[PDB]
RNA sequence: AUUGAAAAAAAUAAUAUAUAUUAUAUAUAUUAAUUAUAAAUUGAAAUAUGUUUAAUUGAAUAUAUUUUAGUAAUAGAUAAAAAUAUGUACAGUAAAAUUGUAAGGAAAACAAUAAUAACUUUCUC
């Protein structure tokens, strides 16, 4: 049987994976309790008596409560230690330049182009390819030599396909599957590698550098289901 | 009675002490209990199918890791032997950073060395 | 001899009564050198924060992307290779 | 006291009785402290862990992939040895030590698809030697510690006694913090990006540093501490500052796989490894 | 939405209070806590943020999961697998949990906790699990009513004493009280509360309170006393409070004689147990037994040797302990027993 | 109970009140507190009563009445630093040696260093 290089190139997100629906309001639940729970915030320590900065801290607070006789407070008597009622919650608000972040979503984003990889920052991204037929898939190539080892053999084939614009990185020499057939007796042992900085842009037709959800559609079936526990899913 | 310098000391074992500074316990009513107890069970339980799912995937990738590599000791044995290597000094690259909560001006690098 | 802060008779937490420490945080943006903001937790209170030395532009963390300093600044006008090639003749040593 | 003797009865039943249930002495502690009826309640799970995420994402699969020896049966350690029964004296007698050792070694596994290394908790022992004159340096030491990490620090104490050092027994002497889940992990990711870039000549982490089983540290000198963000942000407030130790323990087998997985996490390591 | 249908679910799952259901179920956190009866109180009060949501989040998720459950239980043929299905279906409801948590369990409303229902009773059996049968356990082992009398105990029913007719006033026994001849003087009534899975109408048990502590003088040891026997009673999960209302004359294989203990004879235990009949198949309706009521005797049992005979199975035990008092001989002449030993104070 | 928001009730336990019994039970009502305690010409906050600015509320400022700040460690049934050496109840395991780690070095501190077959519960293929 023939020996084939499979290649999965695994551009790793380069920002925090988006929070679902029930995640993002159990964690906000979470931090108002925690919030209920906290103590006071010891401004003493932060902020000495008699000074500039204290002023302001003061002048942004807004003081609790206190209890005064034969008044009728009917959210029970305010319990007050350092400048906090115990009872509830406590808030406490707050070159010289604002820090702006920058948006999460990107102008590739926007358009949808698939030959970029600035276009998803919170999932991993895997090269696909297309070749003279319909078919997508990841990059196959033939190992005639097989002189060097697999990975290497691997690495130097995306770098001339590239013209040296890409830089990846092996995680290891270990193959992490194969794809095979019987129809044409070969056997594609498939590498792993991360694209770390460079363009890939180039045999084969088109590419494209997509998500694991993204991948089913593109393509086939079968294929898909040989090699979708590869891929991460975020 | 006290120096500056013991103040000092004073005021920032304060900062750490619960002396003063902690709030009343958080009651909750029977059905606000309730409430509570069904958030955190569900999210208990959210939590685990997620790990069996990572788990399982992880599985999975060591199955396919048994299949290739007996697959090229069938086939081809100096390609095994080269794959099957101690991997000991083994770095991860310093380019691969941990995930920020919001990306940098310039997003990726097309240029390098 | 030996500095002290003299010691207080304890107050007994009662078993069970035991509250864990929960300090008081503010989520606290950290700017790093490139502009990658990330949130933090923090005791300090400061909503933001920008870094000026971090490994976004340290060496060591991303190898493929003042003394001295003085001298340059004080000998700008000069210019100070074709400096080098001048003045070193290797005769003499 | 009519007898010291100590001699538990046995039971004529399987039922486990759990002794501090029957009892009504201590009602807010028959809680566990992930229940929110407890005085010991904390919100545990409050937002997502970042370094967490990242092991999780990118990688637990690639180090998985990377430990993968093709028909690798497991290493058993160093253990007691039993003795040959050669003689009638071997009969009731103790095995003998391990072979090198004197205590018994563990057994090292292959790492499948369970046992990936992973960070298991961070400790940060600061013993500062200057409270041997002055306790306040202690305390001081210890708040810095808190405020580094946002946890509640533990007192150290001097254990031994010695002339040459001029140290008594059981004097306050720095503290310590056991880290673990999300805090450690802000911690490590602060040390990676905030302040191990800010020390000047810092090659790494040695490779020669290390346990044998799964366990890496390092120190912070004085100067390096005053590049934490809670220390960064006033100079004026901490005129005094202390240096720690760091130890990193993980879920690694051997030292390489743990050194491997922290290089995962964005820390460089220099060293000729062993 | 299973949790909302009750076409085939029962009424138990449901919460019966209307206000309480409305608070657990809104939009907004906008009503205010049933169970917080005062107005001031109910001002006072404030329950934590962003509370509602992440609930019903919870709730539908949970919801989700009853259903996917619901979906096999009904495939599942055999008995035991399928009641299982139904409790992990139906465990995590939250209108469940209120019911059960808030409460009673030992005198139980059917509407509210129905222990037909499998959830309810695995509910029960946890919460037995958790303080009472432990309880239980060590009284059985402390007082050394286990090896004396019947060699083990597998508790599998909750079993509870009362002693009614006797005095006038209301209080389950706990295992291990010294109760007196006055409150022991009329007979008591059990409670067998069942938690395992069991065919209520062909199951019956027999319900027996031995005296292991009656001295003997000739063997200058001590014998049991069979003090209440009962045989071939009916239990319902709901319908199990043993009162002379249920069985028959025709059960009592010997009736009530009370404690009587002697002065100076010490502190004697008296430990009910609670066993199953052994079940026969190919028979439908219930399996009664005939007990030899000339062979077995009163003054002297062998509990164990009995147990054999008829092949029991001790699923559940009680345990009270009398001792003399200045009653004990107005009990005994009220029931014509002799005037009653007095032996020495000194144990020679 | 008055006040805010938009017929009732059905556990345990605690508290209040009542009574049942030579039975520390039951009934009804309600769910408090939970890390505090005297003493502060000086810090900080609130409320009330005035005055000025853009019937009004914000903002500023004066007096009065309060409230906070005395900033101090254990937060765990703590478990081999030191301290109450006799009772009882509950629970746990030491030491050495080895491999490391900022000053630290043979000798200060912290970390790590035997085996999971079977069992129960939970999630899952």
């Amino acid at each position: 049987p023939k020996i084939k290089v499979g290649v999965l190139l695994s551009r790793i997100p380069i920002i925090k994976s988006e929070l679902n629906e029930l995640e993002k309001k159990y964690y906000e639940y979470q931090s108002e309790l925690e919030k209920r729970l906290m103590w006071t915030f010891p401004a003493y320590f932060y902020f000495k008596k008699g000074t500039v900065a204290e002023h302001k801290f003061l002048s942004l607070q807004k003081g609790p409560i206190s209890k005064k006789n034969g008044i009728w407070f009917p959210r029970g008597i305010p319990d007050i230690k350092h400048g906090r009622e115990r009872s509830t919650k406590q808030e406490v608000k707050l070159v010289n330049r604002p820090v702006i972040p920058n948006d999460r979503i990107t102008e590739a984003d926007r358009s949808n182009d698939m030959k970029s990889l600035e276009r998803q920052l919170s999932r991993t991204l895997y090269l696909l390819v297309k070749d003279k037929s319909g078919t997508w898939k990841f990059p196959n190539f033939d190992l005639s030599d097989e002189s060097k080892p697999l990975h290497v053999h691997a690495e130097n084939e995306l770098k001339l396909l590239s013209g040296d614009q890409i830089y990846t990185w092996s995680v290891s020499a270990t193959p992490i599957g194969v794809l095979q057939d019987e129809r044409n007796r070969t056997a594609e042992f498939i590498v792993k590698s991360h694209i770390l900085a460079g363009k890939f842009d180039l045999a084969f037709e088109d590419f494209a550098w997509l998500t694991k959800g993204e991948i089913s559609e593109y393509v086939p079936k079968d294929y898909f289901n040989k090699t979708e526990f590869l891929l991460a899913d975020n | 009675s006290l120096s500056p310098l013991a103040q000092r000391v004073v005021t920032q074992l304060s900062v750490m002490s619960a002396s003063r500074k902690q709030p009343k316990l958080l009651k909750l009513a029977r059905e606000d209990l309730i409430k509570h107890q069904t958030i955190e069970k569900c999210w208990s339980i959210y939590q685990q199918q997620q790990r069996e799912r990572r788990n399982l995937q992880l599985e999975l990738q060591y199955k396919s890791i048994e299949r290739s590599m007996n697959l090229l000791q069938e086939l081809s044995p100096r390609l095994f032997e080269a794959a099957n290597a101690s991997e000991k000094g083994k770095r991860f690259p310093m380019e691969m950073k941990v995930p920020t909560d919001f990306p940098p001006n310039t997003l990726w690098h097309y240029n390098f060395r | 001899t030996r500095i002290t802060l003299p010691r207080r008779p304890a107050k007994k937490i009662q078993l069970g009564k035991s509250r864990p420490a929960i300090y008081h945080q503010f989520n606290v943006k950290m700017e790093l050198s490139d502009g990658s903001v990330v949130i933090r937790r923090s005791q300090y209170p400061k909503g933001e924060i920008r870094l000026i030395q971090d490994q976004r532009n340290n060496p060591l963390w991303n190898p493929s992307r003042g003394s001295l300093d003085r001298f340059n600044k004080r000998y700008s006008s000069l210019f100070s290779t074709v400096e080098l090639s001048e003045e070193n003749k290797k005769k003499t040593q | 006291p009519k007898s010291a003797c100590s001699l538990v009865k046995p039971v004529h039943h399987l039922v486990k009785i759990d002794k501090s249930k029957l009892s009504p002495r201590f009602p807010e502690l028959k809680y566990d402290k992930s229940d929110i009826r407890s005085p010991g309640f904390k919100p545990k799970d409050t937002h997502a862990d970042r370094l967490n995420d990242h092991y999780l994402n990118t990688l637990q699969s690639d180090l998985l992939l990377i430990n993968y020896s093709h028909n690798a049966a497991v290493v058993k350690g160093l253990k007691q040895r039993a003795w040959s029964g050669d003689s009638p004296y071997h009969l009731n007698r103790p095995p003998k030590n391990p072979r090198g050792s004197k205590a018994q070694l563990p057994d090292i596994h292959p790492i499948k698809w369970s046992n990936i290394p992973g960070l298991e908790s961070v400790v940060i022992n600061c013993f500062v030697r200057e409270a041997r004159e002055n306790q306040l340096l202690a305390i001081t030491a210890a708040l810095q510690l808190q405020q580094i990490t946002g946890c509640k620090p533990h007192p150290i104490f001097s254990k031994n006694d010695v002339p040459t050092w001029k140290l008594r027994k059981g004097h306050q002497m720095g503290a310590k913090v056991e880290l673990k889940g999300k805090e450690m992990s802000q911690f490590l990711s602060t040390l990676t990006e905030i302040v191990l870039p800010r020390i000047r000549e810092y090659k790494g982490i040695s490779n020669q540093s290390g346990n044998r089983f799964g366990g890496i540290s390092f120190g912070l000198t004085a100067e390096d501490i005053k590049f934490f963000p809670e220390i960064d942000a006033n100079q004026d407030s901490w005129p005094k500052t202390f240096g720690m130790h760091i130890n990193i323990n993980t879920s690694a087998q051997l030292d390489y796989q743990a050194r491997t997985l922290l290089s995962g996490f964005q820390f460089p390591f220099f060293g000729e490894e062993k | 939405h299973i949790w909302s249908d009750f076409t085939t679910r029962p009424s138990s799952l449901s919460i019966q209070s209307s206000k309480v259901k409305n608070y657990l179920f809104q939009k907004k956190a906008s009503l205010d806590p049933p169970s917080i009866s005062r107005r001031s109180n109910r001002i006072k009060y404030s329950p934590p943020e962003h509370i509602d949501e992440i609930f019903r989040m919870s709730y539908d998720f949970l919801e989700q999961r009853s259903s996917k459950f619901y979906e096999l239980a009904n495939k599942t043929k055999n008995p035991l697998k399928k009641d299982a299905l139904l409790i992990k279906a139906e465990i995590n409801n939250p209108e469940v949990q209120y019911n059960f948590q808030f409460n009673n369990k030992l005198n139980n409303v059917k509407d509210i906790i129905d222990y037909d229902v499998p959830v309810y009773r695995h509910l029960g059996k946890q919460h037995w699990e958790s303080y009472g049968q432990m309880l239980l356990m060590q009284r059985l082992e402390t007082l050394a009513a286990i090896p004396d009398t019947l060699p083990t105990l597998v508790p599998r029913a909750e079993v509870n004493i009362k002693f009614p007719f006797s005095t006038g006033v209301n209080k389950w026994i706990e295992p291990g009280e010294f109760l007196s001849s006055n409150v022991t003087s009329m007979r008591p009534i059990f409670k067998i509360q069942e938690y395992e899975l069991v065919n209520v109408e062909k199951q019956l048990y027999t319900v027996l309170i031995v005296n292991p502590d009656v001295p003997d003088l000739s063997n200058d040891s001590f014998k049991t006393a069979l003090c209440y026997g009962l045989v071939n009673i009916n239990l319902t999960y709901n319908d199990n409070l043993i009162d002379p209302r249920k069985f028959h004359s025709s059960n009592i294989i010997a009736d009530y004689l009370p404690p009587v203990p002697e002065k100076n004879a010490g502190k004697q235990r008296f430990v009910v147990w609670v066993f199953r009949q052994p079940l026969i198949e190919d028979k439908q309706g219930p399996n009664m037994l005939e007990i030899d009521r000339k062979e077995l005797s009163r003054d002297d049992f062998d509990i164990r040797q009995f147990t054999k005979k008829y092949n029991l199975t001790a699923i559940g035990a009680h345990i009270w302990r009398s001792e003399w008092d200045a009653k004990v001989a107005a009990v005994r002449e009220k029931y014509g027993l002799p005037p009653g030993r007095v032996f020495s104070r000194v144990r020679r």
